[PDB]
RNA sequence: UCGAUGUCGGCUCGUCGCAUCCUGGGGCUGAAGAAGGUCCCAAGGGUUGGGCUGUUCGCCCAUUAAAGCGGCACGCGAGCUGGGUUCAGAACGUCGUGAGACAGUUCGGUCUCUAUCCGCCACGGGCGCAGGAGGCUUGAGGGGGGCUCUUCCUAGUACGAGAGGACCGGAAGGGACGCACCUCUGGUUUCCCAGCUGUCCCUCCAGGGGCAUAAGCUGGGUAGCCAUGUGCGGAAGGGAUAACCGCUGAAAGCAUCUAAGCGGGAAGCCCGCCCCAAGAUGAGGCCUCCCACGGCGUCAAGCCGGUAAGGACCCGGGAAGACCACCCGGUGGAUGGGCCGGGGGUGUAAGCGCCGCGAGGCGUUGAGCCGACCGGUCCCAAUCGUCCGAGGUCU
RNA sequence: CGAAUGCCGGCAUGAGUAACGAUAAAGAGGGUGAGAAUCCCUCUCGCCGUAAGCCCAAGGGUUCCUACGCAAUGGUCGUCA
RNA sequence: CCGUGAGGGAAAGGUGAAAAGAACCCCGGGAGGGGAGUGAAAUAGAGCCUGAAACCGUGGGCUUACAAGCAGUCACGGCCC
């Protein structure tokens, strides 16, 4: 459950090491975006010789998250650390690569470049 | 002093008829099958009780 | 009527009495993952199992691994289609039931406090029915 | 017009080989016809339903065995089935086949005074900044001397719960005549022994 | 909305554990015990609770009746007195009635436990 | 109104208007399509989260379908905040010889347990409904909800001076919002279990208890209640409509939607859906049960005394509940408490034996303890009872 | 005399309503007595223990103690004070 | 009584002729009663003559539970005196 002001330990190669969730990305007033949601994201620190820097307002795709994404299928997932995909604004991965383990819920999301670049989909 | 307070003296109709549902209720009593005497009901009262009941002063 | 929860119990023949029954030990083996149009595909679970919550039926276990860079925990429902879910440490000794203390040290400490059920490791093992006592009587 | 009375006996998820359908039990027992209430006498073409039969002789004047298999009158009191029309006698659960959608009736678990802030979602107040005393209270209620008075509609602190609430398209899921259940997908309203009548759909 | 739940209370938690103690360390001693009904109705379950784990004449079942009756001396008289005087008796030991002759100056309604001969 | 109408803003709760910001219709368009513009109908639902400011308002940020304009004592302080503003203190700029003054800033600055009546949310008692009662129910009249997006197929084809992209429909998911519920996930769980401290005590060791947030603390915690969880819901469908387009057609031999007529047509209106609901004095209906007159007249007598069918009183209770009600029971009884079994929570109890100088580790032991849950079992408690309760004559 | 937010006295209403003055905490068995949760005793339970314990000044003045009482004062009752 | 103090500063009369101020019962722990007695009178019985009104009761008549009001008034009608 990312809400606005959450901080997310961003997975890829862009340049950001933690992202703070702007505004979600879902219908009007949505409270919160679980897992495979877009959120608005502004990155708070920095690699150093990153392609985005300490500022770019940028979208990001939820890739893990504390709360437990209770799946369908009566079993539930759950992380140990929120964390995003910085998205370019097509619904693009920005990055190479991406860390570890993502949910398997974005692929009914529409984020399949992300569940095949993902080194473990869990 | 203060704030909530009586705009005006209620008078004796709707004082008195506030004081309706005031009126107590009669207690229960029931004579109790071994000597006549007025138990509230499932009560071992000051005769004998029950049968073979806990006695006050009787054999 | 008089049977309200007996109902609920015999309406449960989606029962598996097949599945080890582990205390929360290290349970290693597969899930459902059904995806990509195709059923058969049968990934596996790593991981110490924290909790087993239980309600007769649905008794729901939930199984951590570290996968890569960070934890995961997965909350089995243990009577729904997994295939196999044996464990391949019967161990812990584990004096906490539900034990969530393995969220905030997540190191060497769960090897030093998880050490060995050296009792179930031993009985649940010499419950070997892997003689060749067959086909001759 | 497809109803039943019934025992919400519990909730527990099942599988439909895919995933986890919560479920809830109903125990939609065989329930005996008493008086099928025409719309020449009555108007409603209704029916009413019994439940459990086994009511020693706390059945007083309505007595009231005039149906062939009255089934001496259940303490599990009579509802009824609105639009019904049965075919033979004691309808059980075989008039649901399980795929059709439900609505189930029946009184929800009461929360006594469970005023406001509970009853009606109100966001209370501020738990800190200032003062205190209005934490849980509902705050404004009105104008002020035009209208000089409450709307009489006002969400306020009342009997929360206690009163018939109807869940519209519940799957049946499943029937198990075996020993007569009746399980719908979801929250069948009420205490896990309480009482619901089970009707027909009003999709179509 | 409490009460859809188990048993009842007037003060804290300490001060009902050690009210259930004091009750039962009067009631094992003499035998009948006026207290008022709402006391009485779950001093009835705590001192049954007693008198079933005496029923165990063993060791664990001594020191977990210790555990609350912290008289040992009373322990005596229950587990060569009380315990072997039911010894049949499958449950539901103590019994409870109401009284008349209320508690005056207050109206609580008083209520007397005896074990049962 | 100055023998007081507390005053800005925010919070909370709203409710209304339409002069509509979306959403639904529609007309024109300098409307290829997609957009849009403007205007007509249209409040039923909405109308976000933030940064700054005490701010309403603004500027932005990120969205959105839209981030409406107002009213309701610039709604709302017997609801709250006081940041501001209108108290004393202080200071700065300034004016003033000066005390002092400044909608000129700056820091600080008591915002008052009890609701009498109406109002409202609830829940009752009385009496009524020309018999008296147990049930059940029609629904007069209300109330609640009334949303909306994205994606896909339509087809990337109609259209296209262009390559963007439909109308008409149909699915599939979402977003809030409401109802309901513990199966899941997740909380709490106040003593259910465990560990541990320090001290004191029981009995020295062991074991245990008291006290240390009214739980010492810490780890778990069934049922319960709950949302962050789950399942539902918005409607389809009639009918009449607004704007707007009609068909037939005069007045006026032509036309014109209109004067006679009749059709389409809006999230709008009524009914449909859900809930209350016969106190609907209009007090209903249906099914069932019980029915003398003996007594005091210008008479089944208006008043009582015994009546039943029943209802209370009482008691055991309850996912019912502040009380009262409601529902379940009261020996024929599983209603509460107990015990027994199971689920469940804890996590190998105590004791013994063995290993170790020893703190401890070991087996016996998933043992023991066990709050509600699910059921059994009269073992204890609902023993006993007492009191109301028609006898209907009337067009 | 009808008014002066009049004055003095009385009695209302508010109202059997808020409260009863520390969330340190009580429970039982005997007494005594006409009468008891409240008085006495017993046995547990709790609370303070750099005091909620002792001692002395300040102050108050007989509250000390015993016996007879309970109208009045004890925010209830009271044989107790 | 209030005030440290200077000072302020109350209320509070009436048994009957005479105490003849109630012996003795009965209920009650007593208070209080009811008898008996006193006295012309005891609703003259003790901080007691008369003892109004507000107020609070009880008994009776009329009246109300589909009603709306500055509470009345006028009009009829009904019912006990
Ligand atoms: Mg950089
Ligand atoms: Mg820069
Ligand atoms: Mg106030
Ligand atoms: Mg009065
Ligand atoms: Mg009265
Ligand atoms: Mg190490
Ligand atoms: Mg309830
Ligand atoms: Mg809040
Ligand atoms: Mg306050
Ligand atoms: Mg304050
Ligand atoms: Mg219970
Ligand atoms: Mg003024
Ligand atoms: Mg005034
Ligand atoms: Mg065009
Ligand atoms: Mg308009
Ligand atoms: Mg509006
Ligand atoms: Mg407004
Ligand atoms: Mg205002
Ligand atoms: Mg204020
Ligand atoms: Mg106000
Ligand atoms: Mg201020
Ligand atoms: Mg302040
Ligand atoms: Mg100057
Ligand atoms: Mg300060
Ligand atoms: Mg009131
Ligand atoms: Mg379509
Ligand atoms: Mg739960
Ligand atoms: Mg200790
Ligand atoms: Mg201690
Ligand atoms: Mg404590
Ligand atoms: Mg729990
Ligand atoms: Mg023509
Ligand atoms: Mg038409
Ligand atoms: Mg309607
Ligand atoms: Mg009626
Ligand atoms: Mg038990
Ligand atoms: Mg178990
Ligand atoms: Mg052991
Ligand atoms: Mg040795
Ligand atoms: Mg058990
Ligand atoms: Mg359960
Ligand atoms: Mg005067
Ligand atoms: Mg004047
Ligand atoms: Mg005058
Ligand atoms: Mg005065
Ligand atoms: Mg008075
Ligand atoms: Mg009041
Ligand atoms: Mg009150
Ligand atoms: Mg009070
Ligand atoms: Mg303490
Ligand atoms: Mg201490
Ligand atoms: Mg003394
Ligand atoms: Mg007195
Ligand atoms: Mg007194
Ligand atoms: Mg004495
Ligand atoms: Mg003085
Ligand atoms: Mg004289
Ligand atoms: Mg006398
Ligand atoms: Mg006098
Ligand atoms: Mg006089
Ligand atoms: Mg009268
Ligand atoms: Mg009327
Ligand atoms: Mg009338
Ligand atoms: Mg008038």
């Amino acid at each position: 459950m990312i809400q606005p002001q959450t901080y997310l330990e961003v997975a890829d190669n862009t340049g950001a090491r933690k992202i703070m969730c702007i505004r979600v990305l879902k219908g009007s007033n949505a409270k919160y975006a679980t897992v495979g949601d877009v959120i608005v994201a502004s990155v708070k620190e920095a690699i150093p010789r990153g392609a985005v820097k300490e500022g770019d307002v940028v979208k990001a795709v939820v890739v893990r998250t504390k709360k437990e994404i209770k799946r369908p299928d009566g079993s539930a997932i759950r992380f140990d650390d929120n964390a995003a995909v910085i998205i370019n604004n097509q619904l693009e991965p920005r990055g190479t690569r991406v860390f570890g383990p993502v949910a398997r819920e974005l692929r009914e999301k529409g984020f399949m470049k992300i569940v095949s670049l993902a080194p473990e989909v869990l | 002093a203060k704030h909530p307070v009586p705009k005006k003296k209620t008078s004796k109709a709707r004082r008195d008829a506030r004081r309706s549902h005031h009126a107590l209720t009669p207690p229960t009593l029931v004579p109790c099958p071994e000597c006549k005497a007025m138990k509230p009901p499932h009560t071992v009262c000051p005769e004998c009780g029950y049968y073979a009941g806990r006695k006050v002063l009787e054999v | 009527m008089n049977r309200g929860a007996l109902i609920k119990l015999v309406e449960s023949r989606y029962v598996r009495t097949d599945l080890p029954e582990f205390r929360p030990g290290d349970t290693v083996r597969v899930s459902y993952k059904v995806k990509e149009g195709n059923r058969t595909r049968i990934q596996d679970f790593e991981g110490i199992v924290i909790r087993i919550r239980r309600n007769g039926f649905n008794t729901t276990f939930t199984v951590r691994k570290v996968s890569y860079g960070v934890g995961v925990e997965r909350i089995f429902p243990l009577h729904s289609p997994l295939i196999q879910k044996i464990d391949i440490v019967q161990r812990g000794r584990a004096r906490r039931a539900k034990l969530y203390f393995i969220r905030n040290l997540s190191d060497r400490e769960i090897r030093r406090k998880l050490r060995a059920d050296r009792k179930r490791i031993d009985q649940d093992r010499a419950a070997e029915r892997a003689a060749k006592e067959e086909a001759q009587k | 017009m497809k109803g039943i009375l019934g025992v919400k006996v519990g909730m527990t998820r099942i599988f439909r080989d895919d995933r986890a359908v919560p479920v809830t039990v109903i125990l939609a027992g065989p329930c005996p016809v008493v008086q099928r209430r025409t719309p020449e006498k009555d108007g409603y073409t209704a029916v009413q339903l019994g439940f459990l039969p086994q009511n020693p002789k706390r059945v007083n004047r309505p007595l009231k065995g005039h149906f062939a298999k009255a089934g001496v009158e259940p303490v599990r009191i009579l509802r009824e089935i609105r639009d019904f029309n049965p075919e033979g006698d004691t309808v059980t659960v075989e008039i649901f086949k399980p795929g059709e959608r439900v609505d189930v009736t029946g009184t929800s678990k009461g929360r006594g005074f469970a005023g406001v802030m509970k009853r009606w979602n109100f966001a209370g107040g501020p738990d800190s900044h200032g003062a205190h005393k209005i934490h849980r209270h509902p705050g404004s209620i009105g104008n002020r001397k035009t209208p000089g008075r409450v709307y009489k509609g006002k969400k306020m602190a009342g009997h929360y719960g206690a009163e018939r609430v109807t869940v519209m398209n519940l799957e049946v899921v499943d029937v198990i005549p075996e020993e007569n259940l009746l399980l719908v997908k979801g929250a069948v309203p009420g205490p896990n022994g309480g009482l619901v009548i089970v009707r027909e759909t009003k999709k179509a | 909305r409490h009460l859809k739940s188990g048993r009842k209370l007037n003060r804290h938690s300490s001060h009902r554990l050690a009210l259930y103690r004091n009750q039962a360390k009067s009631l094992l001693t003499h035998g009948r015990i006026t207290t008022t009904v709402p006391k009485a109705k779950e001093l009835r379950g705590f001192v049954d609770h007693l008198i079933h784990l005496a029923k165990r004449g063993d060791l664990h079942a001594r020191r977990l009746v210790l555990r609350d009756l912290q008289d040992v001396k009373l322990v005596r008289k229950l587990f060569d007195e009380i315990a072997p005087r039911y010894r049949d008796r499958q449950g539901g030991y103590t019994r409870v009635l109401k009284l008349a002759e209320r508690r005056r100056g207050d109206g609580a309604p008083l209520a007397l436990v005896e074990l049962v001969e």
